[PDB]
């Protein structure tokens, strides 16, 4: 067990917080002092989730969700499925107040959309301006929709807790620039979080991880603040049964499981014939043998920086199944049937590559280039795209 | 949609990716 597997946090002010990690605890809590406090529990990249939400972060195994058709003992069976997992957790952790904090608050009507009306989705603070929230809790306090923007957890495991506000100490500054600050002050090991409208406190690393310059866009938000890229290389983790395409950051994958099978698999230099990796211009993705070839430069410090041994380059079988488009969202890049009606010359679109006698090269290039070099798309892209 | 609508869009593709990725078996 970790020792930082939940914080204790308590209000003791106007918008003031303290908040204590479960291994610098004086005392065993009592049901009362668990259930009055927001209790934040570290999930498996060291967000932390407040109680309603790290309910329903457990999730349903497949085969579970499979057997149950009903409805609504269909939400009975999920809830009673979760319960237990949270109850058995709580005891293995030590924690007697087990409250989930899910009720909502009943003076407060919808919209016809089922969401909030924008005056009732914002919390006002003292001196720090109003923050936008997701959902009105009856307990809000414990439910998480009451905290600050930053929370800071020293190499000691101390928490410091922060606001932001429009033209403070880092008015127009970089979070990278907050980062260096706090490190020299606190040691270099010291975890940030920042938090989400959900009540979420996302660690400062797991947010660049899903997308370069995301802890920023929230620490700058926090403020009022606006200011202005394809993976590395990327896993096929799709193509199954043969199930779609799903194209998975390596880097993504590497920093938040290295104990995954993936990518330990990957460490070892397996599953290659899964692997794309960028050119050096940023527009195109092909094999590793291929990069190997034709920029051995590029390819050796791709590798080095993405953590994939330099041997996937001297590998090849003996292309066509591959998706005529694929689509970057997050670490991740789709397939186009699977992305949501709203999710869909844009720069995230890239296209399979056929070389003078239409055949697939196995390539796929950003649409950009095609528009740049005015090459037609291919027929089957183009279609997908329409 | 009470087990989700107090999450973010944003926060609800992490974790679908997050579970995706925790669960997906290794090719044949
Ligand atoms: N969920
Ligand atoms: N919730
Ligand atoms: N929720």
């Amino acid at each position: 067990r970790r020792t930082d597997e939940y914080i204790l946090v308590r209000q003791t002010g106007q918008d003031k917080f303290a908040g204590t990690t479960k291994c610098n605890l004086d005392h065993l809590p009592t049901k009362a002092e668990f259930n009055a406090s927001c209790r934040l529990y570290r999930d498996g990249v060291g967000n932390y989730y407040p109680p309603p939400l790290a309910f329903e972060r457990i999730d349903l195994p497949e085969q579970l969700a499979a057997q149950l058709l009903e409805p609504r003992e269909q939400s009975k069976q999920c809830f009673q499925y979760k319960l237990e997992v949270w109850n058995r957790a709580h005891a293995e952790m030590g924690i007697t107040g087990t409250d989930i904090f899910y009720q909502t608050d009943k003076n407060i009507k919808l919209d016809r959309n089922y969401k909030l009306r924008p005056e009732d989705r914002y919390i006002q603070t003292e001196k720090y301006g109003r923050r936008e929230i997701q959902k009105r809790y009856e307990h809000q306090f414990q439910a998480g929709s009451l905290l600050p923007d930053i929370l800071i957890k020293t190499p000691q495991n101390d928490i410091h807790f922060s606001y932001r506000f429009a033209g403070d100490a880092y008015a127009n500054k970089r979070f990278e620039e907050f980062e260096r600050a706090i490190k020299t002050k606190y040691g270099s090991d010291t975890e940030i979080k920042l938090k989400s409208k959900s009540g979420i406190m996302h660690d400062s690393k797991y947010l660049e991880s899903w997308e370069r310059g995301s802890a920023d866009i929230r620490f700058a938000e926090f403020a009022g603040e606006n200011r202005a890229q394809f993976p590395a290389a990327t896993v096929n983790m799709g193509r199954q049964p043969m199930t779609r395409d799903r194209h998975v950051s390596v880097d993504y994958l590497l920093q938040n499981l290295p104990n995954s099978p993936w990518t330990q698999a990957l460490k070892e230099g397996k599953l290659w014939d899964r692997v794309q990796v960028l050119a050096r211009d940023g527009n195109r993705y092909m094999s590793p043998s291929r990069l190997e070839y034709s920029d051995p430069e590029h390819f050796t410090q791709l590798m080095d920086q993405v953590g994939l041994p330099v041997s996937m380059g001297r590998q090849s079988h003996a292309f066509d199944r591959q998706a005529a488009v694929i689509v970057a969202d997050g670490p991740n890049l789709r397939e186009v049937p699977d992305l949501s009606p709203e999710k869909l010359s844009q720069k995230d679109v890239l296209i399979a590559d056929r070389n003078e006698k239409g055949q697939r090269t196995g390539t796929y290039t950003n649409v950009v280039e095609y528009e740049r070099l005015m090459m037609k798309l291919p027929s089957d892209a183009a279609q997908l795209l329409a | 949609h009470h087990q989700s609508n107090g999450f973010t869009s944003l926060d609800l593709e992490m974790i679908e990716l997050e579970n995706f990725v925790l669960h997906c078996p290794l090719p044949e």
